[PDB]
RNA sequence: UCCCAUUAGCUUGUUGGUGAGGUAACGGCUCACAAGGCGACGAUGGGUAGGGGAACUGAGAGGUUUAUCCCCCACACUG
RNA sequence: UCGCGUGAAGGAAGACAGUCUAAGGAUUGUAAACUUCUUUUAUACGGGAAUAGGCGAUACGAGUAUUGCAUUGAAUGUACCGUAAGAAACAGCAUCGGCUAACUCCUGCCAGCAGCGAUACGGAGGAUGCGAGCGUUAUCCGGAUUUAUUGGGUUUAAAGGGUGCGUAGGUUGUUCGGUAAGUCAGCGGUGGAGCGCUCAACGUUCAGCCUGCCGUUGAAACUGCCGGGCUUGAGUUCAGUGGCGGCAGGCGGAAUUCGUGGUGUAGCGGUGAAAUGCAUAGAUAUCACGAGGAACUCCGAUGCGAAGGCAGCUUGCCAUACUGCGACUGACACUGAAGCACGAAGGCGUGGGUAUCAAACAGGAUUAGAUACCCUGGUAGUCCACGCAGUAAACGAUGAUUACUAGGAGUUUGCUCAAGCUUCACAGCGAAAGCGUUAAGUAAUCCACCUGGGGAG
RNA sequence: CACUAGGGUAACCGGUGACUGGGGCUAAGUCGUAACAAGGUAGCCGUACCGGAAGGUGCGGCUGGAAC
């Protein structure tokens, strides 16, 4: 996954996270974000803070810290890819210009973080929020460009 | 499993029961009210109208009755519904209002249609 | 043996995931049209046919980046629990395009691109990007 | 071209041959030697359905159901 | 199901409702003042659906004129006055979801879920959907991959048969030729753009699939079949090395039980403490002789067997494994529904035997009770032979076969190498614990099994 | 020859019956404490015998057990 160390910053969720002491419970509030430009650059993090806006700021920090670069053409994919990650799966298919994105949720905010615009989604596991955005990312980077392929194999006129 | 194994066996699929069998595939049916009685919830504490009735498709359930105030009694010609009452086991269908023997309820403002009360 | 041919995949595969630079096969007349395809595809670095007083060995030598693999899945379609066949006009497109799948036909063993080229169907032996 | 092996053997004109009769017509269709035929690729027995194109509905795989319409089959209180 | 109407443009913050004595929402909403009539009403004109005697002449076809003919029906449509005049409901507003003040109740109630019993119940005011409809119930599909060929799984969530042998069936190392069953290809037969509805639903026409079935010609890479080959898989032979592998016959010492006799006398035994029990008509202990039954200390943690299992010593008869040969045959292979065989302990039947231990049973203790745990007795059983029975946490909770993929620490045998035996541990796998060359990794073949929990094996 | 009608034995599909036994849910009134910690006698599987009741004991097996 290359790194490639102004993004615009999208919150997936928040989570109601307790403990148990023995005075009594103490709560924290996490929150998962990730940044993009639209342009093939996604990070994601986590916020682990006390109040909403902290661990949203948290959040943001993280994911601007950690980002990698998505290999993209236009607004599509260059080809099909499914990966799985810890109990949920993603499967991602090039579609039609005038389509659309027709995935909703985790994906759909990953898929317009990265400014993906044509693309057939659909999930096969669970609907744990972390994982899946952690799944659609590691779709997305093992994703090939033409390019990328051409030169892996040798002759960029493998297709005829 | 393997695909002779398939072949010579095959897949099986079951048939999801109906939620109303009394009904006999039907919208609503007609009872004759055996018995009308009151029972308790199962954290609530009500007093919710219950009827025992005896369906013409040889049949006897209950029937809750929803509403405030019920001019229902014994032997009486009732129309019942499916739909069934979380908190209270067994019951599992109602009893139309404003149908046969059953009167709309009265003094009834919102919600009208679905008690039978018509437009004051 | 079962399937000589995803054995081959198979022994592929494993030489790919453990990084090593040649892998050694038992010859067979099918398996050497499968790499020679394989080499003309640019897929591997370059081959090598022994014939020794058994069936034969062959000695392939893979093709890396300046540290990835030039092949990143092998996935085997007609085996014999199941055999696949299927038209020119109904061939399938590997990795929309960027992959070949290896097919035998009546007019020899080549690509889905040649034999769509050539009109003819036949066995889909396995999918290769 | 539906389920049941908590349905394993079934059939005695049943399988074939000769001859005759009968029929619009071939034929155990019927009437006067050899013995067979059919079954774990499900005979036989039991339960439930009229069958298709349509129609509805799924990216596809398909599936559901014959409400109107069209084609075939069966029937006209019961034999 | 489709289409239309219930009016169109201006008119400041009336009266009456709410929420706060004024302000805000209803609200440009009403009231008047200016036009229009789709539509309703009254009148008139009123289509379309209706098309079907001579003059060639082949003497008859056939082509040309005329005649009446509408159930729908004042029905489309067209036109004329005088008028906004005749025409809007239903659901839900705490989250999912679009839409919030006040009064009730504090049971009555409501609910698809989180549930509230109120930004959830009932009303009043406003809000939000849809709209001649709006909701409730019933039925069927998709999301559901909740039967998974495309497209799921079985260590611990449901799920590997107790283990093998094997029938039908499924699968088939390498190579040289034939054939054409599967497969592939060709040729035949068959089965969106307009137009009209004033628009639309809807009618109607052509471009467009026939990609299902059948016939007829060709191709030979792969599967199948036929005819030969090869040795690497498989098997046979030979040599070496084994072994708590099976069956059967003999031989043993320690401990312990009983009977009969020497010595000897105030207790022994048991418990947390005791007691029930044995013992001066002679115990425990101790020395002998006689008669028996059961189990095999040290080695001893490792090895063998398909599994269950197998341990004193020795012999006989069997089986089997591992390694190699320059010996042989030539794919003879894998798996396996039915069936068959074996299968711990406990249990059953007949005949033996019967020392220890010991269900049931009896007595003594502790407790509120003790139908138990502790103690003392004690019969089946535990042992042998033959025959039934067919179960287990029969477990590695992990089926068999084949090929491939990293390192460390030990150990046994065959000699640094190859078999086997167990724990840390790359890639990878997994929900995680973890597995990791003896996989739960990568792949192929066949079998067994699972589809929410009880009911219920 | 067979449509019926008649007797009789045999099936299958069904009702009802003096009396006699499981299961589910709601109450929880009573009696004990079996399991979850070494749950106060480690637990569980099979099998046999015996108890108001959960259970107890004997024989073999397992760790899905402590503790040494
Ligand atoms: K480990
Ligand atoms: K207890
Ligand atoms: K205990
Ligand atoms: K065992
Ligand atoms: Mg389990
Ligand atoms: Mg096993």
């Amino acid at each position: 996954v290359y790194n490639r160390v102004e993004l615009k910053d999208r919150l997936v969720a928040i989570n109601r996270v307790t403990k148990v002491t023995k005075g009594g419970r103490t709560f924290t509030f996490a929150a998962i974000v990730v940044v993009g430009n639209e342009d093939g650059v996604i990070g994601w993090g986590l916020g682990k803070a006390g109040e909403v806006p902290a661990a949203i700021a948290k959040g943001v920090e993280a994911a601007k810290k950690n980002l990698i670069r998505v290999p993209v053409h236009n607004g599509t994919i260059p080809h099909e890819q499914a990966a799985s990650y810890g109990g949920a799966s993603v499967f991602l298919k090039p579609a039609t210009t005038g389509t659309g994105v027709k995935a909703g949720g985790a994906m759909r905010a990953v898929l317009d973080s990265v400014g993906v615009t044509d693309v057939l989604a659909k999930s096969k596991g669970s609907s744990n929020p972390h994982n899946l955005v952690k799944a659609t990312i590691q779709a997305l980077a093992e994703m090939r460009s033409p390019l990328m392929v051409a030169q892996n194999r040798g002759i960029s006129v493998e297709k005829v | 499993p393997t695909i002779q194994q398939l072949v010579r066996k095959g897949r099986e699929s079951f048939a999801d029961k109906s939620k109303s069998p009394a009904l006999n595939s039907c919208p609503q049916r007609r009872g004759v009210c055996v018995r009308v009685y009151t029972t308790t919830p199962k954290p609530n504490s009500a007093m919710r109208k219950v009827a025992r009735v005896r369906l013409t498709n040889s049949k006897e359930v209950n029937a809750y009755i929803p509403g405030e105030g019920h001019n229902l009694q014994e032997h009486s010609i009732v129309l019942v519904r499916g739909g069934r009452v979380k908190d209270l086991p067994g019951v599992r269908y109602h009893i139309v209002r404003g149908t046969l023997d059953t009167a709309g309820v009265n003094g009834r403002t919102q919600r009208r249609s679905k008690y039978g009360a018509k437009r004051p | 043996m079962t399937d000589p041919i995803a054995d081959y995949l198979t022994r592929l595969r494993n030489a790919i995931m453990a990084g090593h630079r040649v892998v050694s096969v038992p010859a067979s007349n099918i398996k050497k049209e499968i790499t020679k395809i394989l080499f003309d595809k640019g897929y591997i670095l370059n081959y090598k046919f022994e014939e020794n007083d058994s069936q034969g060995i062959i000695k392939v030598a893979l093709k890396y980046d300046l540290k990835v693999n030039a092949i990143k899945k092998l996935k085997r379609v007609s085996r014999p629990g199941l055999r696949k066949y299927v038209g020119y006009r109904d061939m399938p497109r590997v990795l929309n395009g960027l992959g070949i799948a290896i097919v035998s036909t009546p007019r020899g063993v080549m690509t889905d691109k040649e034999a769509r080229e050539l009109k003819v169907g036949g066995e889909v032996l396995c999918y290769v990007y």
